[PDB]
């Protein structure tokens, strides 16, 4: 009988069960302090006495060995250079010979992130973002380029008094379309992707599987007419009204309805059904439909516009969305 | 079987809002000493003969078959985790198997615990209490 | 900058229970629209460049 | 603590083992969550599902998402590791209060031979509801996860201390106190 | 009952849109390949 069995029948007395979380606390337990690259600030990695996992004083070989990454610092270390492409490629094949996965992020001709970086999975984000943008403007540019007539794709009746508003509507017209690609622009390339016009996106991408967090409505895959949309305060400040994108189905005029279900406000008028919302959509086609109050709307199609790389697309989606089930 | 090398529950019982405990104890563990010589020897003598004679036989066709769709990944799976612990002259197999039947299926004979009361309270209380007289049948 | 449209008004009566080819209406708020005030972008202090 | 036990059990189909992999214990605190666009409220409306996958150094696919166990504790992680609680006795340790977070063991990617890739990174998922904007991305390097070495010399001398406690309790509850656990007291006094 | 104005929703409807002579040059509109941000 060691101390430990004592001390094991020491809680087994003041217990009443073995409880095995304690008998781990009972043993050895590793406690490594870490910090965290993104946001600086601590994790604690663990391995108990008895953990199966690494750092466990039972584990099965082989295990992980620095190989890889020792030779990597001095590398460049010995050379005195930042970045492994400025290392010369001699000693770039050197640790080639003995690594031979090395060849994936080195021999690539076009790696899709920036190889043996850190933040390079951040500008395979942001350059998405820009890639998302510009098949915007392009296109928004494209409707609107020769001064056009959109008259209104929706239905709704104006009373005499509600005139004078629409009047205002003309000369507030221009701004809100810059606002919108400003914050569309100034939108966090991670929250950009919550909105509706990121998941039209996934979504079309995806057409060429369930994106993520199920936002899609499961009928948005049936017609051309399932759209999403967004709201955007008409004045003052321009910004986003939604956080859930609203999924109205449309059918010259039509009428609109909802699609099956804390509480938003916003979710109880239709687009363009009254003031201080300007109205965006899109489809699964992804036919931009942009909507002002009082109904007047036109089509975009923006997947003209829109140019990305299959290997990047095929690589966003299985991040951002699921294999559909 | 614990005092032989417990959980800070299965101390604890509940039967219709009430709560028992069991230890509430060395005399009592010696007082049940036998029954967890037998408990024990009934299970690794039984779970043996399992695992010594279906890779013996496997008698095959359609009876090792059932018993391999069965034993797919649930009984063989189980014997390769024992049988990865353990082994694999004449071995009384099939000696050993009347020496197991007849000493588990007594085992069987004690632990049964059969019904005599049958309580049919009529006028009454439909839950009697602790300390309390019950009216008792049995016949129909 | 008053919008185009055919027609002028019309004065139709419309009982509740017997309301056939329903159609809907457009909103304007409450208060005067010199308090509805023009659409305003901040933009950012600094840019990333 | 019960994360990383329930994970385990799920490394234990050893994945495949075809390619090889390895497992980390890892204790998030709250403030690297809360900088990380972390409600804390959220979390503590008793484990919590969460979706990883691994992605590749430079070119490839990302491993496909998959669930793992997560347990928040609003208190002191490291603390409840070391200082275990009896349900009905909690002056029997005394311990300094801390932070803590949820407790996620990771994947490693292993090689025949195995050696991490450096900069590769593993992902974790956090969902408070359906929509997206209730789910969080974080993400870790091989690097910045898996330490050069490990302690378990600063936790010898804390064992000492659970001998010291259990006779400094003991000694407290004195007549109160069940027969077995004084017994203990004698042997765990006489090692001390 | 109920009464109220009446005005027929029609296509043929349509609010004009009146844009500055800049208002296509803009460093919204006209993104490079690659920015700064």
């Amino acid at each position: 009988r060691s101390l430990v069995e004592w001390l094991d029948r020491g809680w087994e007395a003041l217990a009443g069960g073995d409880r095995p979380d304690w008998l781990w606390s009972r043993r050895s337990i590793s406690v490594v302090l870490r910090h965290h690259y993104g946001t600086k600030q601590r994790f604690v990695v663990v391995s108990y006495e008895n953990s199966v996992a690494w750092g466990g004083r039972r584990a099965r070989p082989p295990r992980l060995s620095s190989e890889l990454a020792t030779a990597l610092t001095e590398a460049c270390a010995a050379e005195r250079v930042v970045r492994p492409h400025q290392l010369s490629p001699a000693a770039q094949t050197a640790l080639l010979r003995r690594f031979p996965a090395l060849e994936g992020p080195l021999r690539h001709p076009r790696p899709v992130l920036q190889p043996f970086d850190i933040a390079a999975e951040v500008a395979f984000v942001a350059r998405i973002q820009i890639a998302c943008l510009r098949a915007l403007g392009h296109s928004i540019r494209a409707a609107l380029q020769g001064g056009p007539r959109i008259f209104q794709r929706l239905r709704y009746d104006f009373g005499p008094h509600q005139s004078e508003w629409l009047g205002e509507v003309t000369r507030r017209f221009p701004v809100l379309l810059e606002n919108l690609m400003r914050a569309l622009e100034g939108t966090a390339p991670d929250a950009f992707f919550h909105t509706a016009y990121a998941l039209a996106v996934l979504a079309h991408l995806g057409g060429q599987l369930v994106p993520l967090s199920d936002d899609i409505p499961a009928r948005f895959a049936d017609s051309d007419a399932h759209y999403a949309f967004d709201y955007y305060s008409t004045s003052g400040d321009t910004l986003r009204l939604t956080n859930r994108p609203i999924a109205v189905v449309i059918d010259e005029q039509s009428k609109c309805r909802f699609m099956e279900g804390p509480h938003r406000v916003c979710e109880q008028y239709l687009p363009g059904e009254s003031y201080a919302y300007l109205c965006l959509g899109f489809n699964r086609r992804l036919c931009g439909l942009v909507v002002f109050p009082g109904g007047f709307a036109f089509t975009i199609n923006t997947a003209a516009y829109l140019s990305l790389a299959d290997p990047v697309a095929r690589a966003v989606g299985l991040r951002f969305c699921r294999g559909a089930a | 079987i614990r005092d032989l090398n417990e959980l800070p529950d299965l101390n604890v019982l509940y039967y219709n809002g009430a709560r028992l405990s069991l230890v509430a104890l060395a005399s009592v563990n010696t007082e049940l000493r036998s029954l967890v010589l037998n408990m024990v020897y009934s299970i690794t003598e039984g779970t043996t003969l399992i695992l010594t004679l279906i890779p013996r036989l496997l008698a095959l066709g359609y009876v090792n078959a059932l018993l391999q769709m069965q034993s797919v990944t649930r009984e063989a799976a189980q014997l390769i985790h024992p049988e990865a612990p353990m082994l694999m002259r004449r071995l009384p197999l099939y000696e050993a198997l009347v020496a197991w039947l007849a000493h588990a299926g007594q085992l069987g004979d004690i632990l049964a615990l059969a019904p005599a009361v049958r309580v049919c309270t009529f006028d009454g209380a439909a839950v009697v209490q602790s300390g309390d007289m019950a009216p008792v049948i049995r016949y129909p | 900058m008053d919008p185009y449209y055919p027609f002028d008004a019309l004065d139709v009566w419309e009982h509740r229970r017997f309301i056939v080819a329903d159609s809907r209406s457009f909103i304007t708020p409450e208060f005067p629209r010199d308090f509805w005030m023009l659409p305003v972008f901040n933009i950012p202090r600094e840019t990333a460049a | 603590m019960n994360a990383h036990f329930a994970n385990e059990v799920q490394y234990d189909l050893t994945r495949d083992p075809s390619s090889p992999a390895s497992l980390i214990h890892v204790i998030i605190s709250s403030e690297c969550l809360a900088a990380a666009g972390v409600p804390l409220s959220a979390l503590v409306r008793a484990n919590f599902r969460v979706e990883t996958q691994t992605r590749a150094h430079a070119t490839g696919d990302c491993t496909p998402w998959r669930s793992a166990f997560a347990a928040y504790v609003p208190a002191d992680a490291v603390g409840a590791i070391l200082a275990p609680v009896i349900p009905a006795h909690p002056d029997l340790l005394p311990r300094v209060p801390s932070a803590g977070g949820l407790f996620v063991s990771l994947p490693v990617a292993c090689d025949a031979q195995g050696v991490y890739d450096p900069y590769t990174v593993a992902a974790l998922r956090l969902a408070w509801g359906p929509w997206a904007t209730c789910a969080r991305v974080l993400l870790f390097s091989y690097d910045e996860l898996v330490p050069p070495n490990t302690r378990y010399a600063a936790d010898g001398a804390r064992l000492m201390r659970l001998c010291r406690h259990f006779c400094r309790y003991v000694a407290r509850l004195g007549a109160a106190a069940p027969a077995a656990a004084t017994e203990a007291a004698a042997h765990l006094s006489l090692g001390m």
